[PDB]
């Protein structure tokens, strides 16, 4: 029994209108909003027994709940603060106690949207001395000057997404820490081994998905807007 | 929703000066919200003993209300009932038999 | 707050043992959920006890439940790096729908893993498009060595990390340093690195 | 043959008010009373703990203590299931316990009624609707069905506790429960004559208008009236001519005269 949620990460500003959506295909007409934060467990906020059924949970005010069919629950935050600020659950089930968790969707609020910045991304490539020393390869990719803070770093080999072999920063680092809305840096390392890399049929790639702001956000600077979007740094293996 | 009967009667037989029990049976009512008064005289009676309400077989509620009096000649005793089945309240009188 | 959880985090090393205790005071008691959450992932299941007196176990994991004490624990035998993760306490009211679930706010385990053959090295990485530019990768150091953050604020350093070659069962420390203003020799000055450390060229 | 009944009535008036009160009844004679004002379940006889130490009375009490919170909680949210359909208030009755035969026979029952109509009820393993039920229960009945823990506690309450616990009472009970009281008569009239006959325990009571010793069939016997003593009242009418009271009596038998009956002559 599986459950879906989207959008799965989310940069909002103050006063703004965030809709985070819940499908499930389990034909099941009971449905449940959890939020995350951390010191607390799970909080439920609102829960559905079925369509056109919304009840308040433990902490509902500031979310409004909508379930339009069996299939899709909402939670709709019509003025999003910053105190909404949290990582959202979605679960369904049927008659029994069993409920059966989405995987979430984290939610920034900020005050103001003007420091927002995508990041560069570069590929550094493996030294020679690495590979006669370890008969490894070590590729680094390097995401650096953006804000805010949520980016999904992913590796790439020949169009395929890998993970053996990976480790990336579990926080970003600041750039300026003296500075209040200072730029984030992100680092990720993967090893192969030499034969791999020197291979020139295989293709890496480091990917940041980036999230940033809605084509429907106003945007008053001269810069680009800072959309959600990808940025990628690559290169091919070599002898 | 249906209509509570009631139905008042003396613990022992009626003799005037006599003190005695005067019972008020309220049956056959729903829903279970109610309310029970003894009368002297049109009055209010203070210390009126109320049963624990109670249902039959058929689902139907049953309350006994009773309280210590002593007939005379002259004093009239009732029970009032205010159930919302009812638009007004309704009063039987002991019959003094 | 109804569910407890003790220790609030621990650390321990590959292969030992560590048991995660779970109190509660929510009446009634129909059943108790373990999770597992790795960071920034959602709940995995581990277990589920419902029996007044119960025992469950899933491979590496084993759980209790007394009733009476209102008490869980999850037992995880030899410790592996993947057990890295938050573990949450989940007490379900009724066996049914009809029930609430009362979460613990869980217990953060981290487990050190065991860096058999070291070989600490700093090696310079050029980037693939604009090669005057590089990063300094300091590598295979074993978890005994701590990397310290950068003394110049235009030098970065990052935490160390550990990566887990899978096909070949190796696993592998390291830590990245870089500034615009530099050279590999000196970006770890600040912390403390071995002395057979490998600076080549 | 002895019925125990644990009668449970509860309001929901809307989202946040219910109240829940129950009474016990063996027989006609009441042995508990819990009212929502209190945490624990009234003796109101003597003997009403029957043969159950304290130990077991304690977890008696208390699975019970739990079941009333829960209920309420579950009511509440399964009109929030059902909704817009039903809708408050709402009235729901229980009615469990077991008829005691002779020989270590009996049958448990548990009747649940909504709005003053039996709908469900526990049968074997399981809740179901009886005829007449209103099909929306089928969901209801569904999520209740799901709780394999009520069902094996809803169970063993019916067919081994109910049966166990109410020998028992039988037993510490039986001077109450065999007692026997004298009913008191006295005559009037309002054309129609009135024998009333009260003080009497047990319930089988005989009363008939008589001239002689011949029976008027005309008699017309009301209903059995409690009074608060845990004792009976009945009264017997007769319709008659006025001028044409001479002779008649008010002739009542019940097992507290052994053998000396009442006569009362107009
Ligand atoms: C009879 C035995 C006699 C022996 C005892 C000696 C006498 C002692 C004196 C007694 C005085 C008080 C008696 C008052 C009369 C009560 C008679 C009925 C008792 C039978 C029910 C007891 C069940 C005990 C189990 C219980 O507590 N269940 C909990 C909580 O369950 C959770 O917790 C449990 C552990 O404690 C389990 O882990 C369980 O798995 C958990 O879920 C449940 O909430 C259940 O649902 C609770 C609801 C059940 C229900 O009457 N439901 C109902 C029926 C019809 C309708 C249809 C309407 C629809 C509207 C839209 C609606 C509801
Ligand atoms: C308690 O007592 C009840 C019966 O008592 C009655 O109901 C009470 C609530 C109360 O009102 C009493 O006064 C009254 O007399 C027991 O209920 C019986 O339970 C058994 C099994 O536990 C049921 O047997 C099943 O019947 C099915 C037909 O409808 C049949 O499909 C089943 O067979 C399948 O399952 C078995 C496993 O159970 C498997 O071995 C087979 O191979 C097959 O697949 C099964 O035989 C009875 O139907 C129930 N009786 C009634 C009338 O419903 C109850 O078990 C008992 N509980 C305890 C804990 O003592
Ligand atoms: C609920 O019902 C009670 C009693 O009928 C009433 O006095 C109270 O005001 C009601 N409350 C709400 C919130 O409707
Ligand atoms: C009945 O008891 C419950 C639980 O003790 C309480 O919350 C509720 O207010 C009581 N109801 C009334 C009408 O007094
Ligand atoms: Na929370
Ligand atoms: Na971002
Ligand atoms: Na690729
Ligand atoms: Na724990
Ligand atoms: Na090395
Ligand atoms: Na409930």
């Amino acid at each position: 029994a599986a459950v879906t949620q989207s959008p799965r990460n989310k940069v909002a500003v103050t006063g703004g209108k965030v809709t985070l959506s819940c499908n499930q295909t389990n034909n099941h007409n009971n449905m449940y909003w959890y939020r995350q934060d951390t010191g607390h467990g799970l909080r439920l906020i609102h829960y559905s027994y079925g369509a056109g059924s919304t009840e308040k949970g433990d902490i509902p005010d500031g979310y409004k709940a909508s379930r339009p069919s069996q299939e899709n629950f909402s939670l709709i935050l019509e003025l999003a603060t910053p105190s909404q600020t949290s990582v959202y659950f979605c679960a369904s089930g049927d008659e029994g106690y069993t409920q059966y968790f989405g995987p979430g969707t984290r939610l920034l609020v900020l005050e103001d949207l003007r420091n927002v910045t995508p990041p560069k991304v570069s590929l550094f490539e493996p030294s020679k001395a690495e590979i006669s020393h370890t008969q490894k390869a070590t590729l680094v990719c390097l995401a650096t000057g953006f804000y805010p803070d949520h980016v999904e770093l992913s590796w790439w080999v020949n169009g395929k997404e890998v993970h053996s072999g990976v480790c990336t920063d579990p926080q970003p680092l600041k750039e300026q820490p003296a500075l209040n809305d200072s730029r984030y840096s992100l680092s990720s390392r993967l090893r192969v081994s030499a034969t791999f890399w020197q291979n020139p049929r295989n293709h890496f790639r480091c990917q940041v998905q980036f999230y940033g702001l809605s084509e429907n956000d106003e945007w008053t600077q001269d810069r680009a807007k800072p959309v959600t979007q990808i940025v990628s740094a690559e290169a091919w293996g070599r002898a | 929703q249906k209509t509570p009967q009631i139905q008042v009667y003396s613990r022992h037989p009626p003799e005037n000066g006599k003190p005695n029990i005067l019972n008020c049976y309220v049956t056959q009512f729903h829903p279970p919200h109610i309310e029970i008064q003894m009368l002297k005289n049109g009055k209010k009676i203070p210390k009126v003993e109320m049963s624990d309400m109670s249902f039959s077989k058929d689902w139907s509620f049953y309350i006994l209300a009773h309280t210590e009096f002593t007939p005379t000649e002259t004093d009239t005793y009732a029970c009032r009932v205010k159930h919302a089945s009812m638009a007004e309240p309704k009063t039987v009188y002991w019959d003094r038999d | 707050t109804q569910v407890e959880q003790s220790p609030q985090s621990l650390v321990v090393r590959q292969g030992e043992n560590c048991v995660l205790q779970c109190n509660y005071s929510v009446t009634p008691d129909n059943h108790l959920r373990w999770f597992k959450q790795d960071t920034g992932k959602g709940l995995v299941s581990l277990t589920v006890l419902v029996d007044q007196k119960d025992k469950t176990s899933n491979g590496r994991y084993s759980a209790t439940l007394d009733k009476d004490a209102k008490h869980s624990t999850l037992h995880i035998t030899a410790t592996l790096l993947d057990d890295t993760a938050t573990y949450i306490c989940v007490v379900g009211d009724r066996g049914s729908a009809l029930g609430r679930l009362h979460f613990g706010a869980g217990t953060q385990l981290i487990v050190i893993p065991d860096i058999q053959n070291p070989d600490p090295a700093v090696y310079q990485l050029r980037d693939s498009k604009s090669s005057d530019k590089s990063v300094c990768l300091f590598t295979d150091f074993d978890s005994q060595t701590n990397v310290s953050q950068s003394k110049d604020s235009d030098v970065y350093i990052t935490d160390k990390c550990v990566l887990d070659m899978r096909s070949m069962d190796f696993k592998s420390n390291s830590a990245v340093a870089w500034s615009n203003k530099f050279a590999c020799a000196n970006a770890f000055n600040n912390s403390i690195i071995p002395e057979d450390t490998f600076f080549p060229s | 043959n002895y019925t125990f009944r644990c009668l449970q009535m509860s309001s929901f008036a809307n989202r946040s008010w219910s109240r829940t009160d129950s009474v016990v009844w063996l027989g006609d004679l009441q042995t508990h009373r819990w009212s929502n004002d209190s945490a624990t379940i009234s003796f109101t006889k003597p003997w009403s703990q029957g043969k159950l130490s304290n130990q077991q009375w304690e977890k008696l009490q208390h699975m019970f203590q739990v079941y009333r919170v829960s209920f309420t909680r579950d009511i509440q949210e399964l009109v929030k299931m059902m909704s817009p359909k039903e809708d408050y208030p709402i009235e729901i009755q229980l009615s469990a316990g077991c008829e005691m035969y002779p020989g270590n026979a009996s049958e448990s029952f548990l009747h649940v009624a909504f709005q003053g109509k039996y709908v469900v009820r526990f049968w074997g393993t399981s809740w179901q609707t009886v005829p007449g039920a209103p099909s929306w229960l089928d969901l209801p009945i569904k999520v209740l069905n799901a709780d394999q823990g009520t069902s094996a506690t809803v169970q063993m309450l019916l067919n081994d506790t109910c049966p166990l616990f109410v020998r028992g009472l039988l037993e510490a009970g039986k001077s109450d429960l065999e007692k026997q009281e004298k009913p008191v008569a006295w005559l009037s009239s309002v054309r129609q004559l009135v024998c009333h006959v009260s003080g009497f325990y047990p319930k089988p009571v005989w009363v008939m208008w008589m001239r002689g010793d011949q029976e008027q069939q005309g008699t017309h016997r009301g209903d059995f009236l409690p009074n608060a003593d845990e004792t009976w009242y009945l009264q017997a009418t007769l319709d008659v001519e006025a001028g044409e009271e001479a002779g008649l009596a008010c002739r009542v038998k019940h097992s507290s005269l052994g053998g000396q009956d009442i006569i009362l002559y107009w």
